């Protein structure tokens, strides 16, 4: 009672019922760093100007 | 003359005043600010001096053809 698969039917995709855990850290991976904080507040101007040399704005 | 061409000395005082503390807030915020761009540029811990890596968005994280990636 063997019936031959039409074609394409071999190439599908198909679902898989597993008991096997899905694995956590496949890849050994290593603790992420970090990021740098963030930016946050209020834009105010800047204190006294540019502050160049002479220059009073 | 001084009713008609000059004023008191408490208005060049406390100019001077005025002057005296912008100019000394004006320095401790160039010291400053010298010693915070070299503590950015020695740590990348700062919004300065972040230099461009890899964007991470590129990876494509889809089957390979072989299931060792
Ligand atoms: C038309 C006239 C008009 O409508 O003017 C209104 C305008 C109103 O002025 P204000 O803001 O009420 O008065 C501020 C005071 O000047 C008080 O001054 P300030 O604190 O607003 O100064 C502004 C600041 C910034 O101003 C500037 O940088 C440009 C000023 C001209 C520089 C000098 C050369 C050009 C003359 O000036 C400086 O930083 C001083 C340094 C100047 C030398 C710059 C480097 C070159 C040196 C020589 C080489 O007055 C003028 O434009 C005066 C003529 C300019
Ligand atoms: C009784 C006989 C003896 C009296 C002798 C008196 C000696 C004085 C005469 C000499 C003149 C003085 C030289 C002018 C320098 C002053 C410049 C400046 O300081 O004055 C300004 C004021 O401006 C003045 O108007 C100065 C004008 C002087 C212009 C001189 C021109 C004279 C030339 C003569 C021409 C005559 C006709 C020509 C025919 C061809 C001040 O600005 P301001 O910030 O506001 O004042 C702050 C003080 N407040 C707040 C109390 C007001």
């Amino acid at each position: 009672g063997w019936v031959r698969p039409d074609l394409g039917e071999l190439s599908k995709v198909t679902k898989v019922k597993t008991d096997r855990p899905l694995p956590e850290n496949p890849y050994h991976s290593r603790a992420r760093p970090e990021p740098n904080p963030e930016a946050e507040g209020d834009l105010k101007p800047a204190k006294h100007g540019s502050r160049l040399f002479f220059w009073t704005m | 003359i001084a009713r008609t061409f000059y004023d008191g000395p408490e208005k060049n005082y406390e100019k001077t005043m005025a002057i005296l503390q912008i100019e000394a807030e004006k320095a401790e915020l160039r010291l400053k600010e010298l010693e915070v761009r070299r503590l950015m540029r020695a740590r990348g811990d700062g919004p300065w001096y972040q230099y461009p890596t890899i964007d991470k968005a590129l990876i494509d994280h889809s089957p390979k053809t072989t299931p060792d990636n």
